[PDB]
C-alpha cells in the first residue's frame, strides 16, 4: 500500500511553448497557457501481476510505461515457449490518469502563427487540478510520445533493424519505424491569473463606496454612469433558486449596450473582459453555435467522447462579452435564447444526449440598422432583432451623440491627456486590488427582501405601469411583468453592492429610476 | 409488443407486430447443390 | 475459499432470524412476494446486516463480486423450501442491494473505487439494447454426435474448452442454440446531473450495464441512482491503444431507483365516484388547472375541456366527427402563455412539449431520416402521431415554416399523416388534441381590428380551432393588487381538488365514459343557433356557422365526461354556450360590444 | 404581386374543370333548423345510422 | 468463369516470367490476345413498375461484341443465362448467398 | 456444380415498433427479420402485420458488448391488415353471385336517385353536387384514336364556397367509397408531394420515381383541398 508523487515547483523561469527544443527531452521544463479540453480520468496500468497461459506461476514486478506485456523471465525457467504471458485485471495497482489539452497565450503568439496547441498528461493527485477556459502553469517532464500521422512528411524518417552479425543458419526482417509527437509530462499545476479584512471591512463601513465604485467599475470611459452601474450589477447575482415547486429562475441579469457607432461602448467589453476572471470575448459575426455551445469529439483516440468547451459553457457564473450581436445569424440567437428560456443547454450528435448546466449573463453591444440611432422609432424597430431575443433583458441602455461644446472639450482633452505616458488621468478612486476581492466578499453575502419594500414594490410597478397610459410619450416599448422581474433581481445587486442583508425601498428606488432612464422619449 | 421481448423465451415462437420499413433482395440461397472434387473427380450430393 | 460455507450460515439465519419491528420477520413477507410474483429479485438493506454483523457490509464493499456467489445461493435455498420445485422455473434469484450508504459524484469516481460497491448520481440517456448474451453456455461438437455439457459464462470473459466427452479431437466446438440460455443486457450511460456540478467544469459520464430484467425499468432524462460495482473492462481490443495502457472503466449495476405506471384502482377508483356528485366539480377543478397563478377561468375552461376531450362517433363505418377539442391561447407577449401548457406536460398523459425547429426532440414533421448507429433507418413520427390519442403542445405557432404548417393542417383537417418517402408509403394515425400558443402580430392587441388582421393567420387555419382564447392588458387597480402579490409571493416565499387525483381523474374518465345525447329536448339548440348565427351576420362582419354548433355539442359533453354524467345534461349545453360565444365575441372588433348585450339575454 | 396565385388562376379554374359549382346560400332562419335539426340526429340517437 | 456455360474445372495458371529452362522472358503485346469486358445494371421499367416501391436491378456482363451498343438511360430487352456463380460462405469462411448475373447473349 | 443445383429466393425485412406508441423519450427499436421461398414478396413496405416466428440469436461482425449476440427473427408465416392504405392491386375476379344481384340492381329504374340517396347520409341538400359525383366515379368515353391522341374519359369537378357546406368534408367519404382514392391537398402534405417527385436511392443512388398522389391514384380519383395553394 504504496506509491509516490514528488513535485518541483517556482522554477525561475517560465518557457513559452513554441520555445520548446528538443534539446531539452526529458529535462525538466515550465509550461503555462490555456487548457482548451480535459478528459476522463482513467486507470494507467502501472504495477499489475501477468499469468502464463502454461503455468499457474506470476509475476508482479512489471515493465509499465511502454513495452507493457512481456517480462523476460518466469519463475521456473523451462516452457514450450518461455517469451509471452497473459496480464491479470485482478492484481494490480493503479493510479488515476488524465490528457488536458492546452493552448499557446494569445498575448504571446507569433505574428500571423495560428495558437499553437499541445497535448499534457496528468498523473495522480495532481489530477482534477486543471479547469478548461483558463490560465495555468505547469511544471514537469519534456516527454516524447510515438506518433504514426507523421508518415508522408519530408525528410528521411529513421527507421531500426536488428543487426545480423554473429548469428548464423537460425517484416521478418525485424524492422521498426520510430516517429514521435513532443507531448509534455506535468507534475505540479496552479491556476495562475491577513491584511484584507481590515480593507474590505474598512470599505463597507465607509458610506459613499458605491458612488466610488459607480466612477470606478470603468476608470476611462467618460460619462455613461448609466452603464457604469449597469455593468456593476451585472458583476452581481440574484437567487436563482427563488421557487417552491423545484423549478429554478433567472437569477442572473442581462444587458445590451447601444448607440450610434464611435460610443466607446466596447471599450466596456474589454475593460470587462480584462478584469472579470470568469470572462470571454468574442466579436459575434465571427462564431457559431457550434462555438459558443460546446463541441463534442467523436469518441476519438480510443477512449470515449468528449466534450469541447464551448464559449458560452464557459463564462458559467459571469459574463460573455458578445461584441456587435447584430451580425450573428438566426442559428446562433436561437441557440442562445434556447440557452435563455432555460438555463440548460442540451446537445445532440450521434447519438450521444447530453444536457449540460449553464447559467450566464450576456453583454451584448448592438448597432441600429443605420448605425445612426433613430430618435422617432421604437427599440423594437430601430434594432431589428425578434422580440423573444429582445425579451430577457433586463435593461437596454441607448446612447445618442451630438455636439455639446462645453464636453467636447473635455471629451477631447481627456482623450488627448490619455496619449502621455501611463498618466493618471484614468486613476480611479481605488483600484482592482480590493476591487475584485470585495465583489467575492459580495456574491457570497446572498441578501433577502423585506415586507415594507415588498409592499412598496407593490406600488412602484404600478406607478411604472401607469406611464403607459397616456403612453407614446416619453414611452419606446411596452412594460409588462418582467420588467418587475428585472426590478426585483435588481434589489439584490444594490443589496450585493452595499453589503446590506436585508434591503430598504430607498435604495430599490434606484434601482426603479435606472428602469425610468432606460425609457426614451418618441414623436407623438 | 417489442418492448417486451425478453431472452425469456428465445427460439419459442413469438407473435409481434409493427411496420416493415424496407426489404432489401431477394438473395440466393441453395437448397441441392452437387459437387464434385477438382482432384479425387468424385461427385457427391448434398441437401438443406 | 471455503471460509464462505461459514458466511453462507451465518447469512442464512439472518435472513430467517432478522425481527426488527413489531417482532415480524418481514424477509418472509419479502420471500413469498418474491416467489408468487415470480420475482427474480430479493430487496436488501445495508443499515440491517450491518447492524447484525458489520464484517458481512465491509466484505460486501471491499469485494462484493465474490460475496454475491453466497448470497444468491442460500436466497435460493430458503427458497426452495418455502416453494418446492421453484428451482424449476427459475434458476437463480439475484439480490437488489439498497440504501447503501457512500453516495458519490460521478466526478471522483477513481483508482481505489473499482472491484467495490458503490451508490451514485447521473441522468438516464442513450438506453440502447434489450439484447441477450449468454448466461449458460453448451456446444456442439462435429467430430463425435453429441454435445458439450453446460458452462456458466462470467460477464467479463468468454470461455473455451478442449475436452469432448467422446474423443479428445481438434475439430470445431459450436454454440448449441438448441438449448444456450440467455440473460437480459443492457447499455446506458449516465451522466452527472447539471444542478450539482460546480462552476465551470463539465460533467463526466460512465457506461453503465444493466441485467436480470432490470432492463427497461428508467426511461431517459431523469436522475436515476444506482447501486453497482465499478471496475476496468479489459475485453480486448485495448493493444490497439498507443501510448500508455488506459483502460476504460465501467458501473455495472445491481439496483436501480427512479425516485431520485401511475394508473387507477378499486381502492381509489370509487372515491372518484362519489367525488363526480358531489356539488359543482367543475369549477373546483378550474381552480386546480393552475396552482402558480390568480389568472383567470377563461384560458383554464378551454384547457380542462381539451384535457378530458370529448366523444369520437361514425356513421355506420364513416363521417368520422372529432372527439379532439382543439385550443388556441393568444395575448400580448407579457401574459403567460407557455408556463401553462407546461402545467399541461407534467399533468396530462401521453402529451407532447413540441416546438418548431431547432431544441426540440421532435420538429412536428414525420420523417424517414437516418440513424447514426449501424447506419440505422427509422421513422420518426411527427409529435402528432407520437401523441395520437392525447395532446399536442404547440409554442410560438405563428413561427413555423410551410412544411411544419401544412403538417398541423392536415392532422386537423383528417387526422392522419402521410408518409410517401424513402420508398414507405403510409398514413399514421394522428387523433391529437391540440393547444396552441400564439403572439399577435406587434405585440399590442390592436383591439380595433378583428383577430384574423391582427395575427397573421388566415381563417381557415384558425377556424379549426373552435375556440380561440384571448387576454389583453388590464391596467387597473385590481391586477396591480392581487398579480404582484402572486408573484412577490413566489420569491417572498423562496378548495382545489389535488393534483394527484385532478391527473388520475381525466385518465379514469377517458378510458371508460361515453356521454351521449338523448333527442328529447336538445333541439333547442337549433333555436338558441338560429338566433345567435343569423344576428351576427347583419351587425357583425364574420360568421357563426355549423363549425361552432359541432364544437357545443363536444364541449357540452367534455363537462359531462368531467360531471361522469351517463348523458349530456340540458345545462350542459349552457356551460358550453357561454364558452363558444366569449370565443367568438372576443374575436372580433371594439364594435361587437353590441354582441355582448345581445347574448346577455342568454347569459 | 401578392402571394400565393395570381389572376392567371382564373383560367384553370374555368379552362379545366368540367362542372364549377358554387355554393353559398344566406343564413335562411328554416335551413339553419333543417340542417341543425339533421345534424343533431347525426351526433347522437343515431337516427341516421 | 464467363467463358463457358458449364462450370469448367478452375486453371488459376501463373503469368509466366520465367521459362521451363529457367531463362528470362519478355511479353510480346499485341501478338497476346484481347476482348472487352463490360458489365451494365439494368433497373426495372417505371411506369410498369408498382409506383412507390424502390428499384431493383441486377448486373449483365457483356462479351466482345455487344459492348458498343447500349447506354445509360435507354430502353433495353437483354437476353441470357442468370448463372448463380462462386460459392460464398460455404467455402472459405464467413451472411449473403451467391452472386447472381446473366450473361448477355 | 452450379449447373444441376436447385436454389431459393430469400428476404431481409426489417419491423419497427409502430411511431403512433413508443417512447417519448428516444427514437423506436427494430428486429432484423427473415423470410423464405413463397414468403418472399407477401408484403410491401409500410404494410401493418403480425408476424408469428421464431426469435432467435446470431452473431455479428460489429464495428456492442464483451460478449453478445444479436436477435433475429425467421419468419414461418404472416398476415396483416387485409390491406394497408389504397394500393394499386385489385381484384377483378367477382363472383358469380355479385353479377347476379349488380345485374338486379342495374334492373331497379329508381338507380340513379337511390345513390343520390345513397352517396351522402349526412350531408343535405347538394344534390346538383352528389349527381354530379356519382357521374365522376365511373370515368367515362376512354377513346384510344388511332394517331394516339386519345381522350380523358374521366371529369373534373371542382366545389367552391366559403367554408363549411361540406366542400371539404364531400371528399372525405369518396376516399371510402372510391378505388384507390387518395386524400391530399394543395402544397402536398408532410413527407408527400402532389405530382410526380424524383430523387435518387441514398445507396445505390439509382434514379427513381419516389411518389406523389397522382402516381399512386393510378387508375381512379383524386381528392384535392386548398387547391388555390398549390
Ligand atoms: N468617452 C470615451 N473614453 C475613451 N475613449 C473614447 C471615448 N469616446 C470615444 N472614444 C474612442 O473610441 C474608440 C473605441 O472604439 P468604439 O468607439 O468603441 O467603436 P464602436 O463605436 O464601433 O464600438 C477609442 O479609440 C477611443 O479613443
Ligand atoms: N400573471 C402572471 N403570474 C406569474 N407569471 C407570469 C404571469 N404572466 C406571465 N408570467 C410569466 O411570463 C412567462 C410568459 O411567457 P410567454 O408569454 O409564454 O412567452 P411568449 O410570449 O414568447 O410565448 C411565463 O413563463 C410566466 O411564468
Ligand atoms: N351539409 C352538411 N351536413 C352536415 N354537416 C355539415 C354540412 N356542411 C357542413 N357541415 C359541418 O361542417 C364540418 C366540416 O367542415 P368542412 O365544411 O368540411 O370544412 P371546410 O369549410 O374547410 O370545407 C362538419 O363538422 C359538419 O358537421
Ligand atoms: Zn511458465
Ligand atoms: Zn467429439
Amino acid at each position: 500500500e504504496r506509491v509516490f508523487q514528488i513535485s518541483f515547483f517556482n522554477l525561475p523561469t517560465v518557457h513559452r511553448i513554441r520555445d520548446i527544443r528538443s534539446e531539452k527531452i526529458g529535462s525538466l521544463l515550465s509550461i503555462s497557457g490555456t487548457v482548451t479540453r480535459t478528459s476522463e480520468v482513467r486507470p494507467e496500468l502501472y504495477k499489475a501481476s501477468f499469468t502464463c497461459d502454461m503455468c499457474r506461476a506470476i509475476v508482479d514486478n512489471v515493465e509499465q510505461s511502454f513495452k507493457y506485456t512481456e517480462p523476460t523471465f518466469c519463475p521456473n525457467p523451462s516452457c514450450e515457449n518461455r517469451a509471452f504471458w497473459t496480464l491479470n485485471v485482478t492484481r494490480s495497482r493503479f493510479l488515476d490518469w488524465q490528457k488536458v489539452r492546452i493552448q499557446e497565450n494569445a498575448n504571446e503568439i507569433p505574428t500571423g502563427s495560428m495558437p499553437r496547441t499541445l497535448d499534457v498528461i496528468l498523473r495522480g493527485d495532481s489530477v482534477e487540478r486543471a479547469k478548461p477556459g483558463d490560465r495555468c502553469k505547469f511544471t514537469g517532464v519534456e516527454i516524447v510520445v510515438p506518433d504514426v500521422t507523421q508518415l508522408g512528411l519530408p525528410g528521411v524518417k529513421p527507421s531500426s533493424t536488428l543487426d545480423t552479425r554473429g548469428i548464423s543458419k537460425t517484416r521478418s526482417l525485424g524492422v521498426r519505424d520510430l516517429t514521435y509527437k513532443i507531448s509534455f509530462l506535468a507534475c505540479h499545476v496552479i491556476s495562475i491569473g491577513s491584511d484584507e479584512i481590515n480593507e474590505l471591512k474598512e470599505m463597507v463601513k465607509d458610506e459613499h463606496i458605491y458612488d466610488k465604485l459607480v466612477r470606478s467599475i470603468a476608470p476611462a470611459v467618460f460619462g455613461h454612469e448609466a452603464v457604469k452601474k449597469g455593468i456593476l450589477l451585472q458583476m452581481l447575482g440574484g437567487v436563482h433558486k427563488s421557487t417552491v415547486e423545484g423549478i429554478k429562475l433567472r437569477g442572473d441579469i442581462n444587458i445590451c449596450v447601444v448607440g450610434d457607432p464611435s460610443t466607446s461602448k466596447s471599450q466596456f467589453l474589454k475593460y470587462v473582459v480584462g478584469f472579470a476572471p470568469r470572462s470571454v470575448y468574442t466579436s459575434g459575426k465571427a462564431s457559431s453555435a457550434a462555438g459558443l455551445t460546446a463541441a463534442v469529439v467523436r469518441d476519438e483516440e480510443g477512449g470515449d467522447y468528449t466534450i469541447e468547451a464551448g464559449a458560452l459553457m464557459l463564462a458559467d457564473n459571469g459574463i460573455c462579452c458578445i461584441d456587435e450581436f447584430d451580425k450573428m445569424d438566426i442559428s446562433d440567437q436561437v441557440a442562445i435564447h434556447e440557452a435563455m428560456e432555460q438555463q440548460t443547454i442540451s446537445i445532440a450528435k450521434a447519438g450521444i444526449h447530453a444536457t449540460l448546466n449553464a447559467r450566464t449573463s450576456i453583454l451584448a453591444a448592438a448597432n441600429p440598422v443605420g448605425g445612426r440611432y433613430n430618435r422617432k422609432l421604437s427599440l423594437r424597430g430601430n434594432l431589428n432583432m425578434t422580440a423573444p431575443i429582445m425579451s430577457r433583458f433586463d435593461l437596454f441602455f441607448v446612447i445618442l451623440d451630438d455636439c455639446n461644446e462645453k464636453i467636447d472639450t473635455e471629451l477631447a482633452s481627456h482623450i488627448v491627456d490619455l496619449h502621455m505616458k501611463r498618466d493618471e488621468a484614468i486613476e480611479p478612486p481605488f483600484s482592482a486590488e480590493q476591487l475584485r476581492r470585495y465583489i467575492k466578499y459580495a456574491r457570497t453575502f446572498k441578501p433577502i427582501l423585506t415586507k415594507e419594500a415588498r409592499s412598496y414594490l407593490v406600488e412602484k410597478y404600478k406607478e411604472l405601469r401607469k406611464d403607459d397610459a397616456q403612453g407614446f410619450s416619453r414611452s419606446s416599448y411596452r412594460i409588462t411583468v418582467r420588467q418587475l422581474e428585472s426590478m426585483i433581481r435588481l434589489s439584490e445587486a444594490i443589496a450585493r453592492a452595499n453589503c446590506v442583508d436585508e434591503i430598504t425601498p430607498s435604495f430599490i428606488a434606484e434601482a426603479y429610476d435606472l428602469l425610468r432612464q432606460s425609457i426614451i422619449r418618441v414623436d407623438v | 409488443p417489442l418492448r417486451d421481448l425478453d431472452s425469456e423465451h428465445v427460439s419459442k415462437i413469438v407473435r409481434l407486430s409493427g411496420i416493415i420499413i424496407s426489404t432489401s433482395v431477394l438473395s440466393s440461397r441453395a437448397t441441392y447443390l452437387s459437387i464434385m472434387c477438382r482432384n479425387c473427380r468424385h461427385t457427391t450430393s448434398i441437401t438443406i | 475459499p471455503n471460509v464462505s460455507r461459514t458466511i453462507a450460515r451465518e447469512l442464512k439465519s439472518f435472513l430467517l432470524e432478522y425481527t426488527d419491528e413489531t417482532g415480524r420477520s418481514v424477509y418472509g413477507a419479502r420471500i413469498r412476494t418474491l416467489g408468487e410474483m415470480n420475482s427474480e429479485s430479493l430487496e436488501v438493506n445495508y443499515r440491517h446486516l450491518a447492524e447484525s454483523k458489520a464484517i458481512l457490509a465491509l466484505f460486501l464493499a471491499k469485494c462484493p463480486e465474490e460475496m454475491l456467489k453466497i448470497f444468491d445461493l442460500v436466497a435460493m435455498e430458503a427458497t426452495e423450501l418455502h416453494y418446492p420445485d421453484y428451482a424449476r422455473i427459475h434458476s437463480e434469484i439475484h439480490v437488489r442491494i439498497s440504501d447503501f450508504p457512500t453516495i458519490y459524484s460521478l466526478r471522483e469516481l477513481r483508482e481505489s473505487n473499482l472491484s467495490s460497491l458503490v451508490r451514485v448520481t447521473g441522468v438516464v440517456t442513450r438506453r440502447t439494447g434489450v439484447f441477450p448474451q449468454l448466461k449458460y453456455v453448451k456446444f456442439n461438437c462435429l467430430k463425435c454426435g453429441s454435445i458439450l455439457g453446460p458452462f456458466f459464462q462470467d460477464s467479463n470473459e468468454e470461455i473455451r474448452i478442449s475436452f469432448c466427452t467422446n474423443c479428445k479431437s481438434k475439430g470445431p466446438f459450436r454454440v448449441n442454440g438448441e438449448k444456450t440460455v440467455y440473460r437480459n443486457y443492457q447499455r446506458v450511460t449516465l451522466q452527472e446531473a447539471p444542478g450539482t456540478v460546480p462552476p465551470g467544469r463539465l460533467p463526466r459520464h460512465r457506461e453503465v450495464i444493466l441485467l436480470a430484467d432490470l432492463v427497461d425499468v428508467s426511461k431517459p432524462g431523469e436522475e436515476v441512482e444506482v447501486t453497482g460495482i465499478y471496475k476496468n473492462n479489459y475485453d480486448g481490443n485495448l493493444n490497439a491503444k498507443n501510448g500508455f495502457p488506459v483502460f476504460a472503466t465501467i458501473i455495472e449495476a445491481n439496483s436501480i431507483k427512479r425516485r431520485e405506471v401511475f394508473s387507477w384502482t378499486e381502492e381509489e377508483e370509487r372515491e372518484f365516484r362519489k367525488i363526480s356528485r358531489d356539488r359543482g366539480i367543475i369549477d373546483k377543478i378550474i381552480s386546480s388547472m393552475a396552482p402558480s397563478i390568480y389568472g383567470h377561468r377563461d384560458i383554464k375552461t378551454a384547457v380542462a375541456c381539451s384535457l378530458f376531450g370529448g366523444v369520437p362517433k361514425n356513421v355506420n363505418g364513416k363521417h368520422s366527427i372529432r372527439g379532439d377539442i382543439n385550443v388556441l391561447l393568444l395575448g400580448d407577449p407579457g401574459t403567460a402563455k407557455s408556463q401553462i401548457l407546461k402545467y399541461v406536460e407534467k399533468t396530462a398523459h401521453r402529451a407532447v412539449f413540441a416546438t418548431g425547429q431547432g431544441a426540440s426532440a421532435v420538429g412536428l414533421t414525420a420523417s424517414v431520416r437516418k440513424d447514426p448507429i449501424t447506419k440505422e433507418w427509422t421513422l420518426e413520427g411527427g409529435a402528432l402521431v407520437l401523441a395520437d390519442k392525447g395532446v399536442c403542445l404547440i409554442d410560438e405557432f405563428d413561427k413555423m415554416n410551410d412544411q411544419d404548417r401544412t403538417s398541423i393542417h392536415e392532422a386537423m383537417e383528417q387526422q392522419s399523416i402521410s408518409i410517401s418517402k424513402a420508398g414507405i408509403v403510409t398514413t399514421l394515425q394522428a387523433r391529437c388534441s391540440i393547444i396552441a400558443a400564439a403572439n399577435p402580430n406587434g405585440g399590442r392587441y390592436n383591439s380595433t381590428l378583428p383577430l384574423a388582421q391582427n395575427v397573421s393567420l388566415t381563417e381557415p387555419i384558425l377556424s379549426r380551432f373552435d375556440i380561440l382564447c384571448v387576454v389583453r392588458d388590464l391596467v387597473d387597480e385590481e391586477a396591480d393588487e392581487r398579480l404582484a402579490t402572486f408573484v412577490v409571493d413566489s420569491h417572498v416565499r423562496s378548495s382545489p381538488i389535488p393534483q394527484e387525483l385532478l391527473m388520475k381523474y381525466i385518465h379514469y374518465a377517458r378510458t371508460k365514459i361515453y356521454p351521449k345525447l338523448h333527442q328529447m329536448d336538445m333541439d333547442k339548440v337549433s333555436r338558441v343557433y338560429a338566433d345567435l348565427r343569423r344576428e351576427s351576420i347583419s351587425t357583425g362582419s364574420f360568421p357563426i356557422t355549423v363549425r361552432h354548433l359541432e364544437s357545443i355539442l363536444r364541449i357540452a359533453e367534455s363537462f359531462a365526461k368531467m360531471r361522469l354524467s351517463e348523458f349530456v345534461s340540458s345545462y350542459d349545453l349552457d356551460r358550453a354556450i357561454k364558452v363558444v360565444v366569449d370565443s367568438f365575441v372576443d374575436a372580433q372588433k371594439v364594435s361587437v360590444r353590441r354582441q355582448l348585450r345581445r347574448s346577455f339575454a342568454i347569459y | 404581386k401578392s402571394p400565393g396565385d395570381n389572376i392567371d388562376f382564373q383560367t384553370t379554374i374555368l379552362s379545366r374543370f368540367d362542372m364549377i359549382f358554387i355554393v353559398k346560400d344566406d343564413h335562411n332562419e328554416e335551413r339553419d333548423i333543417s340542417i341543425a335539426n339533421h345534424v343533431i340526429n347525426i351526433h347522437t340517437g343515431n337516427a341516421n345510422a | 468463369a464467363t467463358t463457358t456455360l458449364t462450370t469448367r474445372i478452375p486453371t488459376p495458371a501463373i503469368y509466366p516470367t520465367e521459362d521451363t529452362e529457367g531463362n528470362k522472358l519478355t511479353t510480346e503485346y499485341g501478338y497476346s490476345t484481347f476482348i472487352d469486358h463490360q458489365r451494365i445494371t439494368v433497373q426495372e421499367m417505371p411506369e410498369m413498375a408498382p409506383a412507390g416501391q424502390l428499384p431493383r436491378s441486377i448486373d449483365v456482363i457483356l462479351d466482345d461484341d455487344l459492348v458498343d451498343k447500349t447506354k445509360p438511360g435507354d430502353r433495353v430487352n437483354v437476353v441470357g443465362v442468370f448463372k448463380s456463380l462462386g460459392a460464398g460462405g460455404m467455402n472459405q469462411s464467413n451472411l449473403i448467398g451467391f452472386k447472381t448475373l446473366i450473361l448477355g447473349n | 456444380i452450379h449447373e444441376s443445383s436447385k436454389f431459393i429466393d430469400q428476404q431481409f425485412l426489417k419491423l419497427q415498433e409502430i411511431p403512433e406508441l413508443v417512447p417519448v423519450g428516444e427514437m423506436p427499436r427494430n428486429l432484423t427479420m427473415t423470410c423464405d421461398r413463397y414468403l418472399t414478396n407477401k408484403v410491401i413496405p409500410g404494410t401493418r402485420v403480425t408476424i408469428v416466428g421464431i426469435y432467435s440469436i446470431y452473431n455479428s461482425k460489429n464495428g456492442s458488448g464483451v460478449a453478445i449476440r444479436t436477435p433475429y427473427i425467421k419468419i414461418l408465416g404472416i398476415q396483416s391488415d387485409v390491406e394497408t392504405s389504397s394500393i394499386w392491386n385489385s381484384v377483378t375476379m367477382f363472383t358469380e353471385e355479385e353479377e347476379e344481384e349488380f345485374l338486379q340492381l342495374s334492373r331497379n329504374p329508381k338507380l340513379y336517385e337511390i345513390l343520390t340517396n345513397s352517396i351522402a347520409p349526412s350531408i343535405f341538400g347538394n344534390e346538383d353536387i352528389k349527381k354530379a359525383i356519382v357521374c365522376l366515379l365511373m370515368g367515362g368515353s376512354k377513346k384510344i384514336l388511332p394517331d394516339g391522341m386519345r381522350l380523358r374519359g374521366d371529369i373534373n369537378v371542382l366545389l367552391l364556397g366559403d367554408p363549411g357546406t361540406a366542400k371539404s368534408q364531400l371528399l372525405k367519404f369518396v376516399e371510402k367509397v372510391s378505388p384507390i382514392a387518395v386524400y391530399t391537398s394543395g402544397k402536398g402534405s408532410s413527407a408527400a408531394g402532389l405530382t410526380a417527385s424524383v430523387q435518387r436511392d441514398p445507396m445505390t443512388r439509382e434514379f427513381y420515381l419516389e411518389g406523389g398522389a397522382m402516381v399512386l391514384a393510378d387508375g381512379g380519383v383524386v381528392c384535392i383541398d386548398e387547391f388555390d395553394k398549390m
